[PDB]
């Protein structure tokens, strides 16, 4: 299901450009980006 | 705290020089401007000049520069006004003043009469109200101003209205009224006391029933 | 020269009123202005300095405001011994220190009819050959009043002296004195004399008469 | 004895300038510039109805002092023949025949300003013959007390006693024509001197030497560090007594001022030599001084300092006042004599002061200054707010239009001075409570309807500085800063809803105690003496010699290279400081809704949310029912992680402190600044110029032009003592811990910015100026300023840029 939900083609297509940049207004909070995109994965796996 | 004054009710003949004074005290006479100012009775104020503290420089009005002369006595802290009897209608009052920059003090004034000063002793008439209380006192035909009027040597002051003098036909008239309860007069003696310093005359007139 | 214009010329109020006096110039004088108080027949009392500075001894009820040429004096509470004429006076330059045209503070309270008391000539005066009838019109408001003298019902305008007192510093009323002077023979040639008061408080004059 | 004359009017008047071309309208020109216009202007003056009495008077004094003041004891003067030809064609000629008749029975000699030695026997009429033809009078501008053009008329050739004398000078150093200009002055302005003020054997090169100039460069590079440390210690040693004050007893800002006055003296005297006593007695001229002194005793002592500061100012008109001060202060032995003399001249003082509108505002102050013998300047200032306000706002406006690059600062200061309470700084009060309402309260200074929305001044400075640099956090600025009663007290609203004086209702005391706490922590902990001990300067070379190479009007230095090291050691910065700044931040426990407003209740954030609600999620598409089945639990996690008991102060501390606020020791350090940074001022072939003050002066200084200043902070350490976090109870603790991520990103940003705002190999260039001064106030660079060639006018317009003597023509 992780392959279905996360290890896709489009999800990987925008997750990398959210990793390198994005999040308007925050910008320099690139370090917290892999501080938000693990929690939702943990919730989904625990569900 | 400043008291700058001396004279009152000046009398001068036409053709003779006249000297008004104002003696100051209670401050440093070396640190302000002395001033002379003129007023016709019932009208506005007119200037004369300034001369002090020791610079001895003066500023007059152009309308009064040929007219008046200012002098200052430094030891006794006094200023003077010397215009003589050059004019006749100027028989009016004057004032001597100190610098407004600290605050505009003043003197009680100097009333001048340009005439031969035909002094006249006052004539006193009691205003008997046909026995029966309101009484009065009439002083007529005296000259010059002023005259001091009291009731029972000033002991009776409540209900007393003294009325201002008037000049007519070159003579002065003054009146006064006193109000007392109906149970005192004529049982209580009431006397009008008139003093004229120019004639130096003191007159006592008892109010008697008609 | 700088001419100071005051408005209004006359000011009639009631005690305790918050009133103002307006003094305007032709050109600005920064704060080179002063307000002086003068009551009838004595020297002035400077009230406000510099259009913004009060002075000691003066009661705090007075205040002032000043901008350019339009300067204002303010009386928060009107009381009886504040009544009098007032002068605004510039100090920009001293070729004299022009004063205004004058503004005489006055009261407006409870129009009152005069108390009229007529007095025949005294015997002491009659011994001197004269005879004066003296009329007193005390405690009336307004000051505007007319006095008419009639001898045997005929008006007489000659030999009449009229004097007036200043506005009262307790009750703000006025008092007037009239004196009709005549010769002793002329006094003894007539019987009835009267004093008539024409005042706004009554459509009919107040009449005080006595028969000789 | 006497002579024959008619017109002795003597009185005259000055003239006015022209303006021209694109020069600024402020006309303050000087000599030169108008080369041949002066003869025309003098001719125009000669074509006035006032010329003949002035010239007749000039002749009168000329024959008075020159002829018969050295005579008339034994030679009577008679003037039978005497005529001028002052014509409308501006051509004047004169013929004069004089007789000297000696009544005494002796033989004497006649004295004239020439090789005149003539013998006259007793009872003889000695003859004097003077002839001059109709010629164009020459024009030479001498100097006036305000240092203006004293144009005077010279004779080209006249026959005195039958012999022709050329370029004749009439009444030198004293003439009565009194025509002057308010915009054209005397001397070489700033630049015409630099053709002959420096050169082969000129003043500067003779009066500059290699050892002296290198000592000067060392002195300049030391005294800056010295004064920096002195300012640092002074501001803060004052705060030491400021903080430890117990509430209820107000303190004037000048109370502690005298408590450490010797440091103020040292500061200002090391700034400008001898200028310590001037402030030493300036700072004690109020009723609060332990040893009160009179402002007259103040001004009497050090005239030199008042002169220096007055000519340091930029207002040209003040120069005229400088003309009288010596004339004012000659022969005065004590301040009582000064009071007497000022009172004596008050007659001349009043009109000129009272005739100018600018000073018509000032009119009251001078009066009580001259009346009372016990004026104290601070009490004087508090006596009259209004005039000081009116002048100061004009000066502030001029400064604001001068330098716009600090547009907000020149902004903020202005709104401070609208309320009249500010000048109470020179009045007894409680300085901390006073400064709070000066900066920690909303303002409503207008009377249209109500302008309470103007808010406080510091928040205006904030929203000015951070105009758009942030977008999201501005919501938090509104939440916790722009609407914080500690920062914005919202005056007139406090006594509207409470009406009982609650403990929380009096925000004033809470903000005052917080302000005192922060001040004491910065003062006695951070700004402590021991901390300032751990900074030093170390010389490096001081060995090479600089030679002066010159070619005509040039002065170069062959090889400039000076470099000094500054060692920081352990520039320790304790904890508790940003703890105090957090104490400034509100302490209310309400954080849940504010975090929602930041992270969720935004503008674009809701835009992406609505976009994803209506459509999106590529591939899934039809799984829209559970879209509001995912954007509730993630927010639930972001909301449950935060503790309701904790506050935004704790949230900021977590990303700043690491360990929790409850376990913070102020004794430990937060910022560590250690190492040593160097300054390497250097160059080759740099020109030396004279450097000046603002107004006319005798003494001068100098400067070296365009130094290649390089400053490098390589090999310095700037760290955090607590690099690794310690928070046992973070605000957003849990599996969704973000506090440590905030700490890490803060550390990375700090490292990057210190790689940028800290050491970055700074390079700069300026013109090092030094005004070298001897021990006894006898600096080596000066001029006589008595001859009409040594006058330098710093404010004169550059004549090489274009000026003509005509109205826009």
């Amino acid at each position: 299901l992780d392959k279905l939900l996360f290890k896709g083609e489009s999800y990987k297509a925008m997750k990398d450009k959210y990793i390198k940049e994005g999040f308007p207004g925050y910008g320099w909070a690139k370090g917290v980006v892999p501080g938000a995109f693990e929690s939702i994965e943990n919730t989904f796996k625990s569900a | 705290q400043v008291q700058l004054q001396q004279p009152g009710a000046e009398l001068v003949k036409p053709g003779a020089s006249v000297k008004l004074s104002c003696k100051a005290s209670g401050y440093s006479f070396i640190t302000y401007w002395m001033r002379w100012v003129r007023q016709r009775p019932g009208q506005g104020l007119e200037w004369i000049g300034q001369i002090n503290p020791s610079n001895g420089h003066t500023n007059y009005d152009e309308k009064f520069k040929d007219r008046a002369t200012l002098t200052v006595d430094k030891s006794s802290t006094t200023a003077y006004l010397q215009l003589s009897s050059l004019t006749s209608d100027d028989s009016a009052v004057y004032f001597c003043a100190r610098s407004w920059e600290a605050m505009d003090y003043w003197g009680q004034g100097t009333s001048v009469t340009v005439s031969s000063a035909k002094t006249t002793a006052p004539s006193v008439y009691p205003l008997a109200p046909v026995c029966g209380v309101t009484l009065g006192c009439l002083v007529k035909g005296y000259f010059p101003e002023p005259v001091t009027l009291t009731w029972n040597s000033g002991s009776l002051s409540s209900g007393v209205h003294t009325f201002p003098a008037v000049l007519q036909s070159d003579l002065y008239t003054l009146s006064s009224s006193v109000t007392v309860t109906s149970s005192t007069w004529p049982s209580q003696s009431i006397t009008c006391n008139v003093a004229h310093p120019a004639s130096s005359t003191k007159v006592d007139k008892k109010i008697e029933p008609r | 020269d700088i001419v100071l214009t005051q408005s209004p010329a006359t000011l009639s109020v009631t005690p305790g009123d918050s009133v103002s006096l307006s003094c305007r110039a032709s050109q600005g004088i920064s704060n080179n202005l002063h307000w002086y108080q003068q009551k009838s027949h004595e020297s002035p009392r400077l009230l406000i300095k510099y259009a913004s500075q009060s002075f000691s001894g003066i009661p705090s009820r007075f205040s002032g405001s000043g901008s350019g040429t339009v300067f204002t004096l303010t009386i928060n509470s009107v009381e009886t011994e504040d009544f009098g004429v007032y002068f605004c006076q510039q100090s920009y330059s001293w070729p004299i220190f022009t004063f205004g045209s004058g503004t005489n503070l006055q009261i407006k309270r409870a129009d009152a009819a005069p108390t009229v008391s007529i007095f025949p000539p005294s015997s002491e005066q009659l011994t001197s050959g004269g005879a004066s009838v003296v009329c007193f019109l005390n405690n009336f408001y307004p000051k505007d009043i007319n006095v008419k003298w009639k001898i045997d019902g005929s008006e007489r305008q000659n030999g009449v002296l009229n004097s007036w007192t200043d506005q009262d510093s307790k009750d703000s009323t006025y008092s007037m004195s009239s004196t009709l002077t005549l010769t002793k023979d002329e006094y003894e040639r007539h019987n009835s004399y009267t004093c008539e008061a024409t005042h706004k408080t009554s459509t009919s004059p107040i009449v005080k008469s006595f028969n000789r």
